[PDB]
Formats: C-alpha cells, structure tokens, sequence
C-alpha cells in the first residue's frame, strides 16, 4: 500500500490516492490535482466518467511491480490502511467515523496482497459506513456499486 | 440552387458527424468496463464492428 | 526559525530568505529568486519598492500557525541563527566578520520566540557591523534603519 | 568515482555516465538522456560527432574538484568500477560477462586517482571482452580505439 499507491498533491494538500494495477494507473475523476511521481506525469489519461475514473499505461520500468488484480471475493474482513473493512451481502462497509475527504482512490487489500475495490466515497447510515467502491465480476466487468447517499470524497 | 446544394452538404456532414460520435460514444460504453478489468474475453463483433 | 523560514534558491544557489509574521508573508526586493513551496508562491505579492519588501497573505491552511510579532525593543542581546545581536542607542550589531550576503530576510526574535526585526543587510565599521534592518514602532508604524555606507546583503 | 561520477536519465532509467576532467565535462554522444545535476543541465555542450563525444565548459564551483588526467599507460591492471581491467597490446580488455548497455562514458582510473581512459563499447570475443575506448597519447593525441566489431554500450 505505501510503495506502490502514489497521493495525488494540489495546493499543498493531497487530494486522492491513485493506483496501478494490472500495469495501468487508475486515477479518480471526481478528484483533481497532479501526481507527485515524474513518470506519472507524462501519461494519457483516457477518461470513463460513468465509473468516475481515468486510467493510462504505466511505462516499461514500472509494470513489473504493480498490484494484482481480483475476481474472487469471499465476504468477511479485508485489508486497508485504516484498518479492516466487513464485506458482506455483496456491499462493502466500515466502522462510523473512520476515512474521509481526500482518501479516495484508496485500494481495500486482500490476505494476499491483492487488490479488491477502489475507494470512491462514504456514506453514512448511522451505525457503519457504506462504501462506494468499484469491484471486479467474474466475467471481468469492473462494476460501480455505490450505496444510497454516496458522497465522493 | 446553390442553396440546396449546400443544404444537402450541410445534411450528409452532420449525419455522417452524428454517427461517428454515436459509434465512438456506443465503443466506449461498451469497452470501458473491459479496460478496467483482467482477461477481456470480448465476443469479437463489437470491436470489429466499431474499430473501421 | 528552521521550521518557519523557508530560504529563496536562485539557479541552485540559496541568495535570501522570506518570512511568515502575523499570517502574511514578507521577501526582500533586492534579492531575486523563486520559492520552493507551492503556496508561497501561488501567492499574490504586493510589493512596496521603498520599503524594499512584498507581502502577500498566506493561504488558510498554514495561517493558525505563524510566528508572533512585538513592538516593545528593550536593550541587550536578541538571539538569532549565528549568535546574538547587540540592540543599543537605537540600532543593532553583530562581532566583525559574522553575516553576510543571502542573510537578508532573517528574522530576529525574542527571549520567548517573537519577532522584532526583519534583516535587510550589515555595514562593517571596523569593531563591529551594524545591521540595516526594518524595525517595528509602538503607534502602528514601520521604520527601515539603514547607517551611512549602508550595502543590502 | 562515486561522488563525481553522475548517472543520466532516460525516462527515468540510467543509460551512461559523464565524466568530468581537468574541468571540462565529456558524455557520449550516443547516449541520451538528461544530466541529473541540475547545474549542468544548464550547461552549453559542444560535440564531436566523429568521437562521439560532447565536451563543455563547467561552472567555476567544481573545476579544481576534478579527476585530475595523465597520459603514461604502462600495461598492466587498472582500476574500474566493476573491478579491474587489463590493458595489454595497446588494448583495454575486461573478463567476457562484465559490463554492457548503460556503462557508457564509464571513467577508467589509476591507482594514484588519475584518469586513463573513458570507456564507449564493448566486444565479446568468446575469451575476453575489448574495450572500444578513448586513449590518449604522449603527444597530446586522444585516438578513439574501438577494436573490430564494437557496439557502443
């Protein structure tokens, strides 16, 4: 997660975190800014906007250590920087009060080190925190599943 | 004459402008979603249909 | 200081210094660079050519923490980077052979961390340098000291 | 070596060295990429095309910090940053398997600390590998000796 998931910096503030995977960077659209890695820089951001996202084409240096990729995905705990995210009943949620603005982008991690969903937002039902992810399907469609309520971070 | 010359050219460009857009709007609708994802085992009609 | 004092690089090579007092922020006319930080120098400076300065206001972000500023001179010794500066009859010294060229901008600063005096430049006098530099007054007002055969670091 | 000796980039990736002498600096023509020294970026590069070289003038702060030159080669092992390299027969030869693509403009040193050659290329020839090199003379000569089938590193 450290390595390898570069903030997005704008006016002295980091407002996302982009990441690559599958050698290709992935960047939230609903957030702006520029990205601190010079070889990032240089990439063309092909823009789908229905799934709030830019992705490009990592250089030849840095495909061979990138994220993998996920189909696979049993409820229960799962790995991310603030801590253990409960996926269940096909939706992913958080205890109340935990990420905020400017954590987008944020991959949730598997046991094994794989990536599972992107952070779009969080809404908040009271007694957890609903996230609005991106997930992969089996026949490789990546799905933009968002809660009632989303609010893009 | 001249007029109607135009009119028709006018007609044929924004025709022929709608559909390119609605063809290349149509591809990214429908490869979008495959981009983002491993493996993209696409049925091969959508693509050959809306690459030319 | 070394938090709060952001140095002014011109072609690899540190020539001055600007300052944060009272959530604005002061550089020097005689010296030409750019500064590192993004804010610094997103921000519009209005400059006052006789006075030999530009503030500009600093952004919200960095403006709760900022150096505090006093009008109260009493005579005797005022820390600084490289020592102590003597305040006597009205003007400062530093011993021969201390200071020099890319010191200007540096902030002298009380016993409990206020700022006094912003450092323009020295004049050598033989024993001692005397400082140039734009002391405060109690009415509301600003007043450069400059000594005969004054050169602005 | 180490601390005179600056890598180049290419799309982030090192590709060569230049190498400063008797303040000038030299780079490989063939290689290309951009200085990582700030300074030197901004300084003017005059080529020989038919050495393959380009050599400028360089600032007045690292002049005398330089690898001083010589022009006495008696045969024997010299030093080098992968090891050793013997130089036999008016020829620099080093063991079949070192060095390759990005060694280029790769000072040669004595062991006194001085400069003797600047290594180009390299050929395999199954036993050894040949230098295609720079080397100089007593009469002020540097002859680009390149032995047959060289490719340039």
């Amino acid at each position: 997660e450290s390595d390898k998931t570069f903030p997005i910096m704008l006016n002295g503030q980091v407002n996302g975190y982009a990441c690559v995977v599958g050698g290709r960077l992935m960047k939230p659209l609903h957030v702006e800014g520029k990205i601190d890695n010079e070889q990032l820089a240089a990439v063309k951001l092909k823009k789908a906007s229905m799934y709030d996202l830019e992705y490009g084409d990592v250089p030849q240096n840095m495909k061979s250590d990138t994220l993998q990729y996920t189909s696979d995905k049993p409820p229960g705990f799962y790995n991310w920087h603030h801590g253990a995210v409960q996926y269940e009943n096909g939706r992913f949620t958080v205890p109340r009060g935990v990420g905020g603005k400017g954590d987008s982008g944020r991959p949730i991690l598997d046991n094994r080190g794989r990536v599972v969903a992107i952070v779009l937002g969080g809404a908040n039902e009271g007694t957890r925190t609903a996230l609005s992810v991106v997930t992969w399907n089996q026949k490789g469609v990546t799905i933009k599943d968002t809660p009632e309520g989303s609010e893009p971070w | 004459t001249v007029i109607v010359l135009c009119g028709v050219a006018l007609a044929i460009l924004v025709g022929t402008a709608s559909s390119a857009a609605c063809i290349a709007k149509a591809r990214r609708d429908c490869l979008t979603p495959y981009a983002l994802a491993p493996n993209a085992t696409v049925p091969t009609a959508l693509a050959v249909l809306c690459c030319i």
